[PDB]
């Protein structure tokens, strides 16, 4: 993986393969050891969380223990955070997207832009969220989560592939 | 020389970005045009938090985002996660910006805030292209946007000088 | 030759494009457009400033002009399409504003329900127009309106958006993310009108008056899906609802005056000849017409209330018929008023002329001199 010297790490964080991270990649991985996928691309501005701490207080038995992980192909864009996204096979997450604590993000999940994501919702498969139209189901089977979304996936994923090997490169 | 800029910024590829005199930039823009080149001209500004990226490789098998472009005297305000966007003279985009993928973003345009252009979103001159998904909001006018535009070059180069060395 | 651009305006909708074509080429909502405007106030407004609505009128059809129809108000001719019984004040004002601001070369206040018996091409009917505010019959026969025979009722698209928020007030449901109710004092009015064409839906006779059965001492239909809302505040909508807003719609309430009433209020007011004509002849515009069901079930309750022992001994056997028309219910007055406009040969001395409103002032309207 492209371990970028500008991309910010933090914490125990055991990642994967083809797991390139570009330059000012900010993340968090300390509370939750985080492991990355195969076939993604850490972008700049992101932000990975790791076990939301005591500022917001979970007074309902914080005795967690629970690492977060992440997927193949599931390559998060600049501006977009990721607070602890148990990701998935091709779950891109594009610009500005406020990734939520809870989302169990399925194969073909297009994250839209400004969209932030629910809590406590179980993120399914084959579902494209709209822009302003926050949670909207449209795209089931055109999202669908292998052979189209993901396909589409794999084929901005070859951008990256020659990103990935001109980053190393040029480093 | 003129383009008194900050200290704190970030990027790479020292020689692909292309600023001119008189400019202004801000501290925390991480713009990583160092692999494609970043096209950008005199008197221009850009603000803080603002990620402004280059477009593509611009040479992958079928078609790919060129490098960059900018215009003169334009005005980048804070959060402006822009991407691709080819600025003309005289533009003017907004806070919490997000420029779409291949957007020719003519010449005296005028962005809005949290306004969210998608990709290949071509957006007309003169025109403010707004809302959250493309929306050609309303027109607006040539003879204030070009005043405007001179007396913003002008207020960022006479503000840039404290609290920037 | 020149074209005329067919104005039709309305308190929720508002159609125009040209003469001659097939549909209009924008419908573009009564709002407004300002800055520091949290709610655009409608354009089509009654009761209240002269200067107001000048002000609103012309930069409604400034706007309307310059966005959906491409052409400088001189070139061409304008027929505003305005329903009969329209406050003389608003036709006033949009005078005012179409000769003093663009300088038309002739305009004509002409009615909504006789171009809409001009789609058929028939020469009579009786026509129910459910537009936003209220109902409206109108029956014509031989091309002339039969005006001292009409009818009124709040029972528009207005009550149909003051029973669901009433109602879905009550039962709110707003899960969490378990009930949350009254989470915001008034809800608007977009997201109403969704709910009104996406979810809700006219019920049957049979299911009306299972929903009568169920008002005291059941509902039968029972189909319901969740509603999103943005910012995860999904309600629930209930299975009975869907079918108790089209039941207002066609209550009665002891005073026999329901929407499907009006029709038959008109037609005992008409002359005897006129009787058998228009109801061989039935057109239903407007753009509350445009419900799932709601000719099947206006047209089960008109000939339910045909063997009623109140208007049987004067109507009796009779065929009622409903027309097709070439257009959508919610634009057919709009399509009458683009096939007159595309009558070049007599809208010329048919219309009021410019010069003879800047010399007169006076407006012709059935009032007298
Ligand atoms: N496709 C549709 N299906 C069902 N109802 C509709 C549809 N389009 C519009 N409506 C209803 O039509 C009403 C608009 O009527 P409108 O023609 O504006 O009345 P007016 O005669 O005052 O202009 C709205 O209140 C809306 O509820």
């Amino acid at each position: 993986a492209v371990v970028c010297v500008e991309s910010e790490i933090r914490g125990d964080v055991t990642i994967g393969p083809r797991t390139v991270i570009h330059p000012k990649a900010r993340i968090i991985a300390e509370a939750g050891p985080i492991v990355i996928g195969e076939g993604n691309l850490i972008e700049e501005q992101a932000l990975i969380i790791n076990a939301h701490p005591d500022n917001i207080t979970p007074d309902a038995e914080d005795s967690e223990p629970k690492p977060m992980i992440i997927g193949t192909n599931n390559v998060f864009e600049v501006g977009c955070y990721s607070q602890a996204m148990k990701m998935g096979d091709n779950n891109v997450i594009e610009s500005k997207a406020y990734v939520g604590r809870n989302v169990i993000l399925t194969s073909g999940c297009i994250i839209g832009a400004c969209c932030n994501l629910n809590t406590f919702e179980v993120i399914p498969e084959n579902t494209v969220i709209y822009g302003a139209d926050c949670l909207r189901r449209v795209q089931t089977e055109r999202p669908q989560p292998q052979t189209l979304q993901l396909d589409f996936l794999m084929k901005i994923l070859p951008n990256y592939h020659h990103l990935k090997k001109t980053m190393k490169g040029s480093s | 020389s003129g383009n008194k800029v900050s200290r704190q910024s970030v990027l790479c590829g020292s020689q692909n970005i292309v600023l001119n005199g008189k400019t202004i930039v801000m501290n925390d823009c991480i713009i990583r045009g160092d692999l494609a080149n970043v096209r950008v001209g005199r008197h221009c500004v850009v603000k803080s938090r603002s990620v402004i990226r280059p477009p593509f490789k611009k040479f992958s098998k079928g078609v790919a985002f060129f490098p960059l472009h900018i215009g003169d005297h334009v005005f980048i305000e804070e959060d402006c996660v822009v991407n691709a966007a080819q600025i003309g003279s005289y533009v003017h985009v907004g806070k919490n910006c997000v420029i779409g993928r291949r957007c020719v973003l003519k010449d005296c345009c005028k962005i809005l805030d949290n306004t969210v252009l998608p990709p290949e979103t071509v957006v007309p001159p003169f025109t403010v292209f707004s809302g959250c998904p493309g929306l050609f909001s309303g027109e607006l006018p040539e003879c204030t946007q070009e005043l405007m535009i001179d007396v913003t070059k002008s207020y960022y180069q006479k503000f840039l000088p404290l609290t920037q060395v | 030759e020149k074209t005329a651009v067919v104005i039709d305006l309305g308190e929720a909708f508002t159609k125009c494009g040209f003469a001659g074509e097939t549909g209009p080429r924008c419908i573009i909502p009564s709002v407004i457009k300002k800055a520091g405007m949290p709610k655009p106030i409608k354009v089509v407004q009654y009761n209240i400033n002269t200067e107001e609505l000048y002000s609103y009128l012309k930069e409604f059809i400034h706007i309307l002009y310059f966005r959906h129809l491409l052409v400088n108000p001189r070139d061409r001719r304008v027929v505003v399409i305005e329903s009969v019984l329209c406050p003389s004040h608003f036709r006033e004002t949009l005078t005012r504003v179409l000769f003093k601001y663009f300088e038309v070369p002739s305009v004509l206040l002409a009615p909504s329900h006789l171009m809409a018996l001009l789609t058929l091409g028939i020469n009579s009917a009786m026509v129910l127009d459910c537009g936003y505010r209220e109902s409206l019959v109108l029956p014509i026969y031989e091309g002339i309106p039969v005006l001292n025979c009409w009818g009124a009722l709040p029972l528009g698209g207005k009550a149909l958006h003051k029973e669901l928020e009433t109602q879905l007030l009550e039962q709110c449901t707003v899960d969490t993310g378990q009930s949350l109710p009254s989470v915001m004092g008034s809800i608007p009015e977009g997201v109403l009108e969704d709910i009104k064409v996406r979810t809700c839906f006219v019920s049957d006779l049979t299911r009306g008056l299972k929903i009568q059965a169920a008002k005291f001492n059941r509902p039968s239909p029972p189909p319901n899906v969740d509603y999103p809302l943005d910012g995860e505040k999904i309600l629930h909508v209930l299975g009975s609802i869907r079918d108790s807003v089209v039941e207002i719609l066609f209550e009665q309430d002891n005073e026999e005056k329901s929407v499907a009433t009006l029709i038959l209020d008109s037609l005992m007011q008409c002359p005897i000849d006129t009787r058998k004509q228009l109801a061989e002849n039935l057109v239903i515009i407007g753009g509350t017409s445009m419900l799932p069901g709601f000719l099947h079930r206006l047209l089960a309750e008109i000939r339910y209330l045909v063997e009623k022992p109140k208007y049987k001994k004067t109507l009796g056997t009779k065929t009622f018929r409903i027309h097709t028309p070439p257009a959508k219910a919610n634009c057919v007055a709009w399509l009458g008023g683009a096939i007159f406009g595309a009558l070049q040969d007599i809208l010329g001395s048919r219309s009021v002329s410019k010069e003879y409103y800047n010399q007169t002032g006076r407006i012709p309207d059935w009032c007298s001199l």
